[PDB]
């Protein structure tokens, strides 16, 4: 799995 | 496993699930794996939704980007979902009432830092 | 009363929840003939842990029953608890070491235990919701008793309900319909347990007959994360339940069956249960 976040 | 918060919650994601399916980019109980896979084969921006593997989302995005296939988990608090916020997020995250409409949105967003590439759904 | 300076550790014995419990001997005379007992301690202490801990102490502590795990006394190290020492330890660990040498009047029996625990649980208003296998003692061969009220809460007075709007994670599979989707859990959110309690007895949990591998048989080895308790939910709605214990009298699954009933008025009390239990019991 490669998960990451969203930076607005 | 995180059993509801409330009744409102949990009529939330009955219809969270109903317009997912009529989505047709929902794909049930599938893990990360194919995520990095079905979007192999597909141009950067083509994106799924699928039951999170974590036991606290429900459900997760997964994306096709240049970097590769991202996976992005959807929070659901207090009857609302969002995605995960990062700590050098200056901007506060957008809230939804409905799953779907979460997605309409972000079709500037950056992930970690390539931008956030929504275009195309992967249909099931 | 107690000091943990004497408090001589011999083993562990199991851990549970936020805790880990040790086998010690506490002998104030340093000589080593005092008797044995059992000691749970925080492995990690938080505020969130130690408050938490120490309400089921004070719970314990109002608990005094034959079928209710008899509180010792206290000893702070970061709080440590001190209960007497049960050598058989859990049923759940009982019941698979010695299948063969346990009949069905044997498993009545402890049910019928189990239930007036329940009973003297519930007047104090008392609900327990940890109600498993795991989490029953075995004092001697004949003898059963209810531990570790960790998540035993207590209830309001014009509430009939507890709910926790924050949830952990929790052993969804022993939970009620409406302990899945409110988080309300009930007097009868412990029947519904104790129908999973009740169904885990009379299957001894062999191999695959456990209430997790059974009720994920049932929506499919795949569905996983948070979503597990969405589908489980359907299957509990859709009347759906955990199958038939191997070799299981029918008037003992129709009690589970019934326990495992949707609606709340119609699960039936503690009282009931127990006149069920005793009548099966001298009738075989
Ligand atoms: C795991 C859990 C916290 C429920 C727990 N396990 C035990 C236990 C396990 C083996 C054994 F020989 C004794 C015990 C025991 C005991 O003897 N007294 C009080 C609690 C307790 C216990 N409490």
């Amino acid at each position: 799995v490669e998960y990451s976040t969203v930076v607005h | 496993l995180k059993t509801f918060s409330s009744k409102s919650e949990y009529q939330l994601v009955v219809n969270a699930v109903r317009k997912l399916q009529e989505s047709g980019f929902y794909w049930s109980a599938v893990t990360g794996g194919e995520a990095n896979l079905l979007l192999s084969a597909e141009p950067a921006g083509t994106f799924l939704i699928r039951d999170s593997s974590d036991q606290r989302h429900f459900f997760t995005l997964s994306v096709k980007t240049q970097s590769g296939t991202k996976n992005l988990r959807i929070q659901c608090e207090g009857g609302s979902f969002s995605l995960q916020s990062d700590p050098r997020s200056t901007q506060p995250v957008p809230r939804f009432d409905c799953v779907l409409k979460l997605v309409h949105h972000y079709m500037a967003y950056y992930i970690y830092k390539i931008p956030l590439v929504l275009s195309r759904p992967l249909s099931s | 009363q107690f000091e943990e300076r004497h408090l001589k550790f011999l083993q562990q014995l199991g851990k549970g929840n936020f805790g880990s419990v040790e086998m010690c001997r506490y002998d104030p005379l340093q000589d080593n003939t005092g008797e044995v007992v059992a000691v749970k301690k925080l492995q990690h202490s938080t505020e969130e842990h130690l408050r938490d801990f120490e309400r089921e102490i004070e719970i314990l502590k109002s608990l005094q029953h034959d079928n209710i795990v008899k509180y010792k006394g206290v000893c702070y190290s970061n709080l440590r608890l001190i209960m007497e020492y049960l050598p058989y330890g859990s049923l759940r660990d009982y019941l698979q070491k010695h299948k063969e040498r346990i009949d069905h009047k044997k498993l009545l029996q402890y049910t019928s235990q189990i239930c007036k625990g329940m009973e003297y649980l519930g007047t104090k208003r008392y609900i327990h919701r940890d109600l498993a296998t795991r989490n029953i003692l075995v004092e001697n061969e004949n003898r059963v008793k209810i531990g570790d009220f960790g998540l035993t809460k207590v209830l309001p007075q014009d509430k009939e309900y507890y709910k926790v709007k924050e949830p952990g994670e929790s052993p969804i599979f022993w939970y009620a319909p409406e302990s899945l989707t409110e988080s309300k859990f009930s007097v009868a959110s412990d029947v519904w347990s104790f129908g999973v309690v009740l169904y885990e007895l009379f299957t001894y949990i062999e191999k695959s007959k456990s209430p997790p591998v059974e009720f994920m048989r049932m929506i499919g080895n795949d569905k996983q994360g948070q979503m597990i308790v969405f589908h489980l939910i359907e299957l509990l709605k859709s009347n759906g339940r955990l199958p038939r214990p191997e070799g299981c009298p029918d008037e003992i699954y129709v009690i589970m069956t019934e326990c495992w009933n949707n609606n709340v008025s119609q699960r039936p009390s503690f009282r009931d249960l127990s006149l069920r239990v005793d009548q099966i019991r001298d009738s075989i």
